[PDB]
RNA sequence: UGGGAGAGGGUGGUGGAAUUCCCGGAGUAGCGGUGAAAUGCGCAGAUACCGGGAGGAACGCCGAUGGCGAAGGCAGCCACCUGGUCCACCCGUGACGCUGAGGCGCGAAAGCGUGGGGAGCAAACCGGAUUAGAUACCCGGGUAGUCCACGCCCUAAACGAUGCGCGCUAGGUCUCUGGGUCUCCUGGGGGCCGAAGCUAACGCGUUAAGCGCGCCGCCUGGGGAGUACGGCCGCAAGGC
């Protein structure tokens, strides 16, 4: 039991996955759109990220998570409300901050990226 | 079933035949012919083969012309063929966005 | 239509509890314009349910009704190469018509041989919460639901 | 809200100027565009240059994470 | 002589972001992917998260309708070596000039040879979809190659589809870069709109496709055909 830790939302246009660590970053439970029942593109909609959020937040909850830090990455469809689950959940968002990579121009991309 | 009618002319069983399987080039696009409809006719200049069939997904109707009859009724099926391949695959354009 | 909205059309008020909403479920039991019958049967099952159960015709047939109105629906709409079941809320409109022809709808399914018999019963039934009528608002209802995930698509 | 008008004199090759350089950059850590930073074309390629630099010695930043 | 701007070129070094992989920790029922899917990956512990390491390639913001080069083409940063170019002074030489058949050099990408390197990507290839079929488009894999050195190849929508040089013929507006006296003026670039004029039209118009002089290259109906034969070049592909 720790009741600080963090939040982050791994959100792409396919899923959005939520993985809640402690304060040195290591996991204590995590969800996603396929924890929540969805398979296919469903995964990517704002409610399912919603109700990934939520079933993240309640089990962290429930092993006395109070105040999460917030770390987001990827511009996917649920990831505002993703946000929006974890505030409105019972957790305190003691802060949000935007952690999505991005290359200095790195590695060529995949065709489809071009 | 499939319905032959010659205008002002007379056919043997033998054309009504050919017509027959000609037509089946259609059943390649596996979709169903329902009712079609063949019309044959001579002009002054030669033959027009005409044709109406509705398929699930919409209506086929084409004209052939020529002075050869059994050319009038190929060219009759290769202006039906690249309308019902039209029917069967325009949908498909537009997936994404 | 195309150019403007359609106007609401206002149903005189029936002569028996002077009711609009009486008269719209009489018109939609009437068939082929026989609006003498399409009445008598309505009024037949309000003294069935009378008889059946002592307490106001009017009071059961208008419980019935807020039970089959449905509060949410699937709407179909294409989205790219699939057909996705949007949900949508139902206008109060909609919900009465919907609930109007489900009531007949499901009345006429039951065994029970005279009309009035089936259209009394279901609206017994309905007004506590059975029957294929309110069954079919909880299906539709359910649906929209079960999509709760598509309703960003909604217009 | 223009930057170089915020400022008095600076040297725009004054790599190890931390505390003027790090106004021509956005909180993500960005360099800012001469929209914002208020200097011409010629200055502009002065400035990015430096900041350049001064990231190389650890003075100013690559990259910061945005928050809300 | 005194100044300037610049991704101009060559060599050696060097920085951070990101991807992948390997190790440690923590954690579990899926992840991924699509129009929707499936193949694929995952309880032999994947994805998501934190710490450490390895390695290659490309340099976000700045960055622009921008800059530089003869063209190809050139973009993190530092140093060295080095080319072109513009400006002010009007100091030196005294027509020393323009063009240029041949020649010589340069010449994107792909390709070739020898050696190295290989993260990502990805011809060929394999598999999943799509579809009437789908030797494709989309998806999951994947070898050359993409990267470096040296040597070849010598092509292109190598384009402004516009050879180079000079002189001449309204202006207006935006911009890069110099010199003034900094209002503005004046050089050199880069765009837009337009005087006269040109043009079959579209359009061009002091960055001419206008008006003229010089010199070079090239066209002479479509196909056959950039093919055949010859010759020259190339390791080959194939080039002229
Ligand atoms: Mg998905
Ligand atoms: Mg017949
Ligand atoms: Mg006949
Ligand atoms: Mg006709
Ligand atoms: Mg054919
Ligand atoms: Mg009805
Ligand atoms: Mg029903
Ligand atoms: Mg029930
Ligand atoms: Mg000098
Ligand atoms: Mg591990
Ligand atoms: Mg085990
Ligand atoms: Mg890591
Ligand atoms: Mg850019
Ligand atoms: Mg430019
Ligand atoms: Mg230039
Ligand atoms: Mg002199
Ligand atoms: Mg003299
Ligand atoms: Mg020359
Ligand atoms: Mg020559
Ligand atoms: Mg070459
Ligand atoms: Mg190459
Ligand atoms: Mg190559
Ligand atoms: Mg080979
Ligand atoms: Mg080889
Ligand atoms: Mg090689
Ligand atoms: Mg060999
Ligand atoms: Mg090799
Ligand atoms: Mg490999
Ligand atoms: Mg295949
Ligand atoms: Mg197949
Ligand atoms: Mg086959
Ligand atoms: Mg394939
Ligand atoms: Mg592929
Ligand atoms: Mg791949
Ligand atoms: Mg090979
Ligand atoms: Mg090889
Ligand atoms: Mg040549
Ligand atoms: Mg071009
Ligand atoms: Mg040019
Ligand atoms: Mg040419
Ligand atoms: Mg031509
Ligand atoms: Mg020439
Ligand atoms: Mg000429
Ligand atoms: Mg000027
Ligand atoms: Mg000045
Ligand atoms: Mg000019
Ligand atoms: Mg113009
Ligand atoms: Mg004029
Ligand atoms: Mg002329
Ligand atoms: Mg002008
Ligand atoms: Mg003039
Ligand atoms: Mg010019
Ligand atoms: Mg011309
Ligand atoms: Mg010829
Ligand atoms: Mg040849
Ligand atoms: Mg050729
Ligand atoms: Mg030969």
């Amino acid at each position: 039991q720790v009741a600080s830790g963090r939040a982050y939302i791994h959100a792409s246009y396919n899923n959005t996955i939520v993985t809640i660590t402690d304060p040195d970053g290591n996991p204590i439970t995590w969800s996603s759109g396929g924890v929540i029942g969805y398979k296919g593109s469903r995964k990517g909609t704002p409610y399912a990220a919603q109700l990934a959020a939520l079933d993240a937040a309640k089990k962290a909850m429930a092993y006395g998570m109070q105040s999460v830090d917030v770390i987001v990455r990827g511009t996917g469809a649920g990831r505002e409300q993703a946000i929006r689950a974890l505030q409105a959940s019972g957790l305190q968002v003691k802060s949000i901050v935007d952690d999505t990579p991005v290359p200095h121009n790195g590695c060529r991309p995949k065709k489809k990226f071009r | 079933t499939m319905n032959i009618t010659s205008k002002q002319m007379e056919i043997t069983p033998a054309i009504r035949q050919h017509v027959a399987d000609r037509l089946a080039k259609l059943e390649k696009w596996q979709t169903h012919l329902i009712n079609p409809h063949i019309i044959l006719s001579k002009e002054p200049q030669g033959f027009v083969a005409d044709a109406t069939i509705n398929t699930p997904n919409g209506v086929l109707v084409a004209s052939g012309k020529h002075e050869d009859m059994y050319t009038a009724i190929n060219e009759l099926i290769n202006k039906l063929e690249r309308q019902l391949n039209k029917l069967q695959h325009k949908g498909e354009a537009r997936r994404a966005a | 239509a195309r150019r403007r909205r359609a106007e609401v059309r206002q149903l005189q008020p029936d002569l028996v509890y002077g009711d609009v909403l009486v008269t719209a479920f009489i018109n939609k039991i009437m068939r082929d314009g026989k609006k003498n019958l399409a009445a008598r049967i309505f009024y037949d099952a309000c003294k069935i349910i009378q008889e059946k159960t002592g307490q106001e015709p009017l009071k059961v047939f208008k419980q019935a009704v807020e039970n089959v109105k449905p509060r949410m629906e699937v709407r179909s709409r294409r989205v790219g190469g699939a057909n996705y079941q949007v949900p949508m809320e139902v206008s109060p409109r909609r919900q009465q018509s919907l609930a109007l022809r489900w009531l007949v709808q499901a009345a006429n399914q039951r065994p029970e041989r005279r009309a009035a018999v089936r259209i009394a019963h279901e609206l017994m039934d309905a007004a506590e919460g059975k029957g294929g009528a309110v069954k079919k608002k909880e299906d539709v209802e359910r649906m929209a639901e079960a999509n709760r995930a598509y309703a960003h698509y909604r217009w | 809200a223009k930057v170089k008008a915020t400022l008095g004199e600076f040297d725009l090759r004054d790599y190890r100027n931390v505390e003027v350089l790090k106004r021509f950059l956005s909180e993500t850590g960005k360099i800012l565009p001469r929209r914002r930073t208020g200097l011409s074309a010629k200055e502009q390629r002065i400035l990015a240059k430096t900041i350049k630099r001064a990231r190389i010695l650890g003075l100013l930043p690559f990259t910061e994470k945005l928050v809300r």
